[PDB]
C-alpha cells in the first residue's frame, strides 16, 4: 500500500 | 478523452494514497475545459460516497485546486460555489468522528491563500 496522500504534497 | 461517465467511475475507484489522488488529478486538469461538468458530478459523487472517502474527496479537491493554478482559474472558479456545501455537508455525518482533519485544510488553504480571507471563512462557519 502506497503512502498516504498530503494536502500539503502540491508545490507552493 | 473527457465523458463524464468515466470521471463517476475514477471517483468510485479513487483511493487514499498519495498516488491515487495525485494522478486523478491530473487527468481532471488535462480537461480543465470541462471545468464546470467535472465539479458538478465530483459534487454528486462526493455526497454519495461513505463517510470515510468524503474526506478523500476534498483532497482531491486540494490537489486539483491548487495545481490547477499554474493552468488557469477554472476549477477554482468553478468549487467556490460550491465548496461552502461541500465543507457544510461534511460537517455532519462527522457525527461521531474527528472534524480537525478539515479544520487543518483550511488552514493550509488560508496559508497559502487558495481562496481569499472572507472565504476561507464561510468555509470554517460552514461547521
Amino acid at each position: 500500500t502506497s503512502p498516504s496522500y498530503s494536502p500539503t504534497s502540491p508545490s507552493y | 478523452s473527457f465523458s463524464e461517465s468515466a470521471l463517476e467511475k475514477k471517483l468510485s475507484e479513487l483511493s487514499n494514497s498519495q498516488h491515487s489522488v495525485q494522478t486523478l488529478s491530473l487527468w481532471l486538469i488535462h480537461h480543465r475545459k470541462h471545468a464546470g461538468p467535472i465539479v458538478s458530478v465530483w459534487h454528486r459523487e462526493l455526497r454519495k460516497a461513505k463517510s470515510n472517502r468524503k474526506l478523500t474527496f476534498l483532497y482531491l479537491a486540494n490537489d486539483v485546486i491548487q495545481n490547477s493554478k499554474r493552468k488557469g482559474p477554472e476549477f477554482t472558479r468553478e468549487f467556490e460555489s460550491v465548496l461552502v456545501d461541500a465543507f457544510s455537508h461534511v460537517a455532519r455525518e462527522a457525527d461521531e468522528g474527528c472534524k480537525k482533519p478539515l479544520e487543518r485544510l483550511l488552514n493550509i488553504w488560508q496559508e497559502r491563500s487558495v481562496y481569499g480571507g472572507e472565504f476561507i471563512q464561510q468555509l470554517k462557519l460552514s461547521m
